[PDB]
């Protein structure tokens, strides 16, 4: 709610710790703990880069 | 997916069956065809208007998307 | 009916 | 039927008096003699009284030459100090003329009752102008609203032109058509209901009247309007339903419930009026039902009172803070009326009342207040204004509780 | 004027100030004096007075006190008698004015002739309702409320009951002949006890001419019942004790009426005296024509009682004596006005029960318990409030003239507190509505 | 002014089912500890057992939004009884006037769902306006969130003290 | 007394407008109200500036109100006897 | 006898019996007896009635009578409770809260009715109830200032604030207008008419009561008692809660000046509250009288400062005289910070020059206030307790740059720009 930015947002996008994260991980995707509008733009850009045709493989 | 079903507009009055209706926008008021839709404060002027309209002599509420369509 | 009081004597045909 | 049934013989007393009182060359009371008697600047009410009191003996046919002089001069009768005898006699003569030359008489009586703002004040209304718009009849002078004979004239003309408009629009619709039916019916219904609403607003006491109710010109006018509305509601009960759905000032409710015997039909659409989403329609339904229950204590009246108490207790938990205040300030005085009419509602009424009281006390405790009714828990009776709404609603709940208890103990 | 009433259906109100209304009643008195040289004209002008009062209590009370002054100033003039006539008619039409009745009205004779009253239908409903003493125990407690409500109405407004004396005579004529076993199983002796208590209250206004005739009929019914159970008269010793208390009061105020009644029916009385040798009191009556000293240690223990055990034991003792002897509770009234505010639960409940029994026996003293009752309602101890609300309808019915403020306080403590008195307040409202309006 | 004895009196009333009186004495104990709720009430007085007893007292008096406010006093917020209480419609409390004392976004999410399902749109707008508050954002810095909770806690307990004393 | 000295030196009595005199009198009245010990309101009331600024009846009302703020009473304690 | 007599008489009062003239007489005589007992002598000593010890038992029954609709009953109850001792041990929290709520209501009602003359009894009662406990003190201060700032009672302190028949008559055969916007014409707005001097002295009575409550119970024959920083802290926190329910930005640290552009709605809300209710500045000065308490009201100071900075930045006028309220608010705000020692004396003196400057330099000086408060910080830990007198002290010199170097520099630049008119004021800003 309140403007609380810092240089912490300058680093890469973090993962989340909520209930959607494990199901995101087991599907081959990932979550995006977005906390700022600029990192929202970064998350969206990375998401466009991850829209690709193919199949996922559980490598062991 | 088209959602041909719709939700109700009731309250189901209890006995502490009968229900009081809720307001519904874009229900197509029939003010010129139904006198019950006329508010009391807007009665005489509406009466004059639809009296003139019945004789030989709402509109302009288009959605904003199809409002500047010049093509 | 609007023309008769509710307590009026009913008319039986 | 009223313009026809007055022709009926009561005894023939008037035949006898016409035979006996008309011989001594009394026909010298010419219409222009009456006009001279009227136009005299000291008025001389004795002279005009004498002339018209002779005129009552004339049959309707020979009264026709006198029509213009006593219509055109009738705006003078609105002035103060004109005795009731002349107004009643002019009413009788107008009612007589109404039996022979009604259309001409109405057209030339509407023009005689304009407010006289201008030099002529538009003395040019015709039959067609009044048939397209009968509400011109109620655009007449301010002063006839407390002149019961002239009010009776106006009501006769208004009823006539309402029916005339009903016919005229059908005739014009047939001519033009060579949908529109729905538009015609809606126009007639809205026109009739607007007439009823204007008549109800005439019944209201203006602020000048605010400065003994039963014995006043206002009460006579109210009785005339009530008789007219009774005729309208008998003729078309859908008009009564439409008028009450529109609503009118709640101050008129004791008057219109007492004075109009055909309002027990309202009990057949109070459930439909309650169901309306508008809060004001619901409040009016509660108030109208309370007055009807105090009038007609029927089993169906109690059933609708139960429904009203249930709906009022239901939306207690539906309304927000502001809407709760707005709804429960006018509808709480209806509970003493329900309790008067129906003792079996006591448990439901007091359970509802304690629920609203607890809700409002909780709401009072939420914020700082200037009065703080909670710590006034042990104050006494206050038998009988900038306070905040929650304390006002608390005091209203208490007030209806004392009214209920006073009523039950008296 | 018809113009004012045009359009009304005529199937089921003028404002005037004080001095105008006084002039109006003076003009009615002038009418009455001019006509007397009947009550018909004075009754005829009465609806005009009521149409000008419009039911305002202030106007009714002002007319009442002006008439009291007129009676006192005029002495016993003819106009003073007419003042009494329209005053009694006004009391009949508007008995909501709870002014105590002056003796000048008690000496008035015209109340028991043809007249019109507003509350007669209600009290008629009361007595026929109390008479149907069917087997349902809820209905039995309803009948008990009816009996004590009629007790309070008798002590408060006697004269309205006195026009309902042939009523009770007829009610008792019905059930006298039925046998003893069906008498006790259908529970009709309680109705006799209730009406006996009523009549015991109703004295000495129950001792005028038309009242004397209704009493004679009622006493014929009573002695018919007494002779009907000559073989089983030994279980009703307290009832016969109440009967002879009534007899002693009857000979005390109206000796010649009692003598006339007994001598006219001397054969059944002598038959009852001979048949039942156990009737000492009857023989003694026919031939002839307690205190603080005992309660003092008990109120001592109650006053100097600190532990709950002492209060419990002395209150249980007072309870058992009052069950034997209900008249003794009037002495303890002040003490258990304070004990019914006590924090202890069982002791307070017992004090409440005994206080209610006390003022139910004596409906006059209930008004004295009012400040302590609504102190209990307003107490910060929630148990005290709860037990006061429990006892609210009974006390409110015993108070009536203060049931308005009582129920208003009950509602206020209900809504500003968190308790729900709707059941109790609604029951009280139902009962006193049946008291007042319908 | 002995809060231990005040809690004892509250529990004595609570066992005898005098719920209004029990609430009275619980709030009195709280007002002894925190100076009329100006400070945080110590956790060793308003324990989760005491708060659960207060929850039961409020529920049995049909003050259901008050049950919803007290449900977030607990160390682990009891959403089951909060949601169960808010489903009730026979409330004897101010209802929508208490939505300013809810600082939990989950409770307000449920309130908005309930008022939307039951059709009361104006109360739904009040709940949405309450969620749409800057200080109410669950992603706020922590010290902001305890400050919002503490001020709402103080206001709510003072309102209950006014209502119940 | 120093406040009264400043007050008297700063009023410009009978030359200042009636507004200044009214405000001055109101301040003296209200500082009298705020006092607790009665000798202080007496010493302010005894001042020439005070008795000149206001009328007679209002100052009498002020002093009696201040006196009745903390009234002194005496009561009989000896038991009633008619011997 | 006395407990029983008082109990019976109060029970009769709380019932419809014992009509209010007799009630007022009873309370007056009871007050006379209690005061006479307090008026210690041979009489109360010999009698041993214990009027005070008995009437203290029924305090809870006397507080409702203090809210009676009858004025004589209310005054009589107020006077009696003003003198009547509290119970021997202490007061119950419900009992205390009820007494305080009744007392503040009586105070405001009697201030409305009789003005400052008819206020002393309620004031004495509230002062005694504040001396009872810190809980009682906090309740008294909170409820007193909250009732002061309510929609009601704010006028005492200068706060701010048929159809179809006529429609038919005005009708012409066409409506002409296609509708009516809203409910027609707007109303003629509100109207105000209240004496300024009466407002001044209502404020004086309220502030005197608050100072009595805040100070320790009353050596050197001049000087004043120490205002309690705990009491003024209570006033400050309830002032904060009343004006702006906090927790958007409420840490005592002052944020950067650009952060004021993110809370601008809240700052405008605070500015309107200060404009509408003039006594918020009075209570602000009261808070400032105790030094460390003004730190806890730093949210209001920051919000009002942001509102004033926004106004001065958006002022196209060439002089501050065209913004009378904003000029006075800026002067008062800097003076309040100086009085509370949130600024050093050099920086706190520049409210003298604000009437002379234009909007942009006064905006710069207020930004220097903001910069100094960011640099140093209005925190209560800096206020060290110097026990030579018994009150807190801030000494900026120890904090480093306690004169406010850059801020003094911008102030002196503003002075040097307008040296033609700020020549005489140059002596108020000497760093030594």
């Amino acid at each position: 709610g309140t403007m609380s930015v810092e240089s912490e947002q300058l680093t890469g996008v973090p993962l989340d710790d909520s209930a959607i994260t494990p199901m995101c991980e087991v599907t081959g995707g990932r979550s995006y703990s977005v906390c700022s509008p600029r990192m929202l733009n970064q998350c969206l850009e990375s998401l466009v880069q991850k829209v690709q045709s193919g199949v996922v493989i559980n490598f062991e | 997916v088209g959602k041909k079903v719709v939700q109700e507009t009731g309250i189901k009055v209890r006995s502490r069956g009968f229900q009081v209706a809720l307001l519904n926008k874009d229900l197509k008021p029939q003010t010129f065809r139904n006198a019950y839709d006329i508010p009391r404060r807007n009665l005489l002027d509406h009466l004059t208007r639809m009296r003139s309209n019945l004789l030989k002599s709402q509109v302009h509420s288009v959605p904003i998307a199809q409002m500047g369509n010049y093509q | 009916s609007p023309s008769y009081s509710p307590t009026s004597p009913s008319y039986s045909p | 039927v009223d313009d026809w049934i007055c022709e009926e013989e009561i005894t023939g007393t008037d035949a006898l008096l016409r035979r006996m009182l008309l011989t001594n060359n009394a026909k010298n009371h010419s219409p222009k003699q009456l006009q001279e008697a009227f136009s005299a600047v000291p008025v001389n009410n004795t002279q005009v009284m004498q002339i018209i009191e002779h005129l009552t003996l004339l049959s309707a046919s020979e009264l026709i030459p006198y029509a213009e002089v006593l219509t055109s001069n009738m705006s003078q009768l609105l002035n103060s100090g004109v005795p009731r005898r002349i107004l009643q006699t002019v009413n009788k003569l107008w009612m007589v003329l109404n039996t022979v030359m009604p259309r001409r008489l109405w057209v030339m009586t509407v023009n005689a009752l304009q407010p006289s703002i201008k030099f002529v004040r538009q003395q040019k209304y015709t039959q067609n102008d009044l048939m397209i718009d009968p509400l011109i009849v109620l655009r007449c002078d301010q002063r006839v609203h407390r002149c019961p004979p002239l009010m009776d004239i106006t009501l006769h003309m208004l009823n006539g032109y309402l029916l005339a408009s009903k016919a005229y629009l059908s005739a014009h619709l047939k001519e033009t058509e060579q949908t529109r039916e729905e538009l015609k019916n809606a126009l007639l219904a809205a026109q009739d209901s607007a007439a009823v609403q204007i008549l109800l607003e005439i019944c209201l006491p203006t602020e000048e009247e605010k400065a003994d109710n039963l014995l006043c010109n206002l009460r006579e006018v109210q009785c005339l309007i009530c008789c007219l509305l009774h005729q309208m509601y008998i003729a078309d009960p859908n008009i009564a339903k439409l008028v009450h759905f529109q609503g009118y000032p709640c101050e008129l409710l004791p008057l219109t419930v007492a004075g109009i015997p055909s309002m027990h039909i309202c009990l057949d659409f109070i459930p439909e009026l309650i169901a309306q989403p508008e809060l004001e329609k619901q409040i009016f339904a509660i108030q109208l039902l309370s007055h009807l229950c105090i009038q007609y204590a029927l089993p169906k009246s109690l059933s609708v009172a139960r429904l009203a108490v249930n709906v009022m207790g239901t939306l207690l938990t539906v309304l927000t803070q502001a809407k709760r205040y707005a709804f429960f300030m006018p509808t709480l005085p209806s509970l003493v009326s329900f309790c008067r009419a129906f003792p079996p509602l006591y448990e439901d009424i007091m359970s509802l009342l304690i629920q609203i009281g607890q809700v409002c006390a909780s709401d009072v405790a939420t914020q700082t207040r200037d009065i703080d009714p909670i710590i006034t828990r042990l104050q006494q009776i206050k038998e009988k204004g900038s306070m905040d709404p929650d304390v006002q609603l608390c005091h209203c709940i208490e007030r209806t509780v004392i009214e209920i208890i006073n009523m039950s103990v008296s | 004027v018809p113009r004012i009433w045009q359009g009304r259906d005529q199937r089921t109100v003028l404002r005037v100030q004080g001095p105008e209304l006084i002039s109006l009643v003076e003009l009615i008195l002038a009418e009455a004096e001019t006509r007397s040289q009947a009550c018909s004209l004075i009754q005829a002008r009465l609806p005009l007075l009521l149409s000008c009062c419009c039911g305002d209590d202030e106007s009714v009370r002002k007319v009442t006190e002006h008439l009291s002054g007129c009676i006192q100033q005029w002495g016993d003039s003819v106009l003073g008698r007419r003042c009494r006539d329209l005053l009694l008619q006004l009391y009949l039409q508007r008995p909501e004015l709870r002014v105590p009745v002056p003796e000048v009205l008690l000496h008035s004779e015209g109340a028991a002739s043809s007249s019109v009253c507003k509350l007669d239908g209600l009290i008629h409903r009361f007595i026929t309702l109390l008479a149907d003493t069917s087997d349902s125990r809820a209905l039995e407690n309803r009948g008990a409320d009816a009996s004590m409500a009629c007790r309070k109405l008798a002590v408060a407004h006697p004269l309205l009951l006195l026009r309902h004396l042939p009523m009770i005579a007829a009610l008792l004529h019905g059930r006298t002949h039925l046998n003893f076993q069906e008498f006790r199983q259908q529970n009709h002796l309680s109705c006799f006890l209730h009406v006996l208590g009523l009549l015991e209250l109703l004295q000495p206004h129950v001792f005028r001419s038309e009242h004397q005739g209704a009493l004679w009929d009622c006493l014929l019914s009573f002695i018919r019942l007494l002779l009907n159970y000559r073989k089983s008269s030994r279980h009703l010793a307290a009832f016969i004790n109440k009967f002879v208390q009534f007899i002693h009061k009857y000979i005390t105020y109206n000796a010649p009426a009692a003598i006339s009644f007994l001598q006219k029916h001397a054969d059944p009385l002598h038959d009852l005296s001979f048949d039942n040798s156990d009737l000492v009191m009857l023989k003694s009556l026919l031939a002839g024509l307690l205190t603080a000293a005992e309660m003092a240690p008990y109120m001592k223990r109650l006053s100097r009682g600190q532990t709950v055990e002492d209060l419990l034991e002395v209150l249980s003792d007072i309870d058992e004596m009052s069950r034997r002897r209900p008249e003794i509770l009037s002495f303890f009234s002040t003490n258990l006005q304070r004990l019914m505010s006590s924090a202890e639960e069982c002791c307070r409940n017992l004090a409440f029960s005994l206080a209610l029994r006390s003022m139910q026996n004596s409906p006059s003293i209930a008004a004295a318990f009012l400040p302590t009752f609504m102190y209990c309602l307003g107490s910060q101890d929630f148990e005290v409030v709860q037990t006061a609300l429990r006892n609210l309808p009974e006390y409110a019915l015993l108070c009536q003239e203060h049931a308005a403020v009582l129920l208003h306080r009950a509602f206020l403590v209900g809504m500003y507190g968190q308790m729900d008195p709707s059941a109790q307040i609604s029951e009280a409202l139902r009962i006193l509505h049946m008291e007042a309006v319908m | 002014n002995n809060h231990s004895w005040l809690i004892i009196q509250a529990d004595i009333y609570f066992a005898t089912n005098q719920y209004s009186a029990a609430l009275h004495y619980y709030l009195q104990a709280g007002a002894v500890c925190s100076d009329f709720f100006n400070k945080a009430v110590p956790p060793d007085v308003y324990t989760d057992q005491v708060i659960k007893r207060m929850i039961k007292c409020c529920s049995l008096l049909n003050c259901h939004t008050q049950v919803a406010i007290l449900c977030q006093f607990l160390r682990e917020i009891d959403y089951k009884t909060a949601f169960k209480s808010l489903q009730e419609q026979n409330s004897h409390d101010a209802m929508d006037s208490y939505y300013d004392y809810i600082w939990d976004v989950t409770i307000l999410e449920y309130l908005t769902y309930l008022h939307h399902k039951r059709g009361e749109t104006d109360k739904r707008q009040i709940a949405i306006k309450a969620i749409g508050q800057t200080e109410l954002n669950a992603s706020n810095p922590e010290e902001v969130l305890q400050l919002a909770a503490q001020r709402r806690k103080k206001k709510f307990l003072q309102a209950m003290a006014k209502l119940y004393f | 007394d120093f406040l009264l000295e400043v007050c008297s030196r700063s009023v410009n009595l009978e030359k200042a407008s009636e507004s200044l005199k009214g405000n001055m009198a109101a301040f003296l009245k209200n500082v009298c109200l705020g006092l607790e010990d009665l000798q202080y309101v007496f010493m302010i009331s005894s001042h020439e500036l005070f008795i000149t600024l206001l009328k007679d009846e209002e100052r009498k009302l002020l002093v009696d109100q201040m006196r009745k703020r903390s009234p002194r009473v005496n009561l009989c304690i000896k038991p009633v006897t008619s011997f | 006898l006395l407990p029983l007599a008082f109990r019976s008489c109060l029970a009769r009062v709380h019932a419809g019996t014992l009509q209010p003239p007799f009630t007022a007489r009873f309370l007056r005589n009871l007050a006379l007896l209690v005061g006479w007992e307090q008026q210690g002598g041979e009489g109360p000593a010999a009698l041993g009635a214990h009027f005070g010890e008995s009437a203290s038992a029924h305090l809870s029954d006397l507080a409702p009578l203090l809210l009676h609709p009858e004025e004589e009953v209310a005054e009589a109850a107020a006077s009696l409770l003003a003198i009547c001792p509290f119970p021997s041990e202490a007061l119950s929290p419900s009992q205390l809260l009820g007494l305080v709520r009744a007392g503040v209501h009586r105070f405001f009602a009697s201030l409305r009715l009789h003005g400052p003359p008819g206020v002393a009894s309620a004031c004495q009662l509230l002062t005694r109830l504040s001396q009872t406990s810190p809980a009682g003190l906090k309740a008294v201060l909170q409820l007193l200032v909250e009732g002061a700032l309510h929609r009601g009672n704010t006028e005492l302190f200068g706060g701010q604030v048929a159809s179809l028949l006529d429609t038919n008559r005005r009708h012409i055969w066409s409506v002409f207008h296609a509708g009516v916007i809203g409910r027609g014409l707007k109303p003629p707005k509100f109207v105000q008419s209240r004496n300024q001097q009466e407002v001044i002295y209502n404020t004086q009575s309220l502030l005197s009561l608050l100072v009595h409550c805040c100070s320790a119970p009353g050596g050197e024959c001049w000087g004043a008692p120490i205002l309690s920083p705990e009491a003024a802290k209570a006033v400050a926190v309830t002032l904060v809660e009343s004006v702006c329910p906090d927790a958007a930005g409420a840490e005592l640290a002052w944020p950067p000046e650009e952060h004021a552009r993110a809370t601008v709605e809240r700052d405008l809300r605070i500015g309107r509250r200060f404009r509408e209710q003039p006594l918020l500045f009075e209570l602000l000065k009261l808070v400032a009288a105790a030094p460390p308490a003004l730190c806890y009201c730093s949210v209001l100071l920051r919000g009002l400062l942001a509102a004033l900075l926004g106004h001065w930045e958006a002022s196209r006028h060439p002089d501050t005289t065209h913004s009378p309220w904003h000029l006075e608010a800026s002067c008062t705000l800097v003076a309040v910070m100086a009085e509370g020692s949130l600024l050093p004396p050099a920086l706190g003196n520049m409210h003298e020059v604000f009437s002379q400057l234009a909007p942009f330099e006064v905006r710069l000086l207020l930004l220097s206030v903001w910069g100094f408060l960011r640099e140093h910080g209005p925190l209560p830990q800096k206020f060290i307790f110097q026990s030579e007198r018994g009150r807190f002290i801030r000494d900026f010199s120890r904090e480093g740059g306690g004169e406010g170097g850059p801020h003094l520099a911008v102030l002196h630049s503003v002075l040097h720009r307008n040296i033609d008119r700020l020549g005489l004021f140059s002596g108020r800003f000497q760093a030594p």
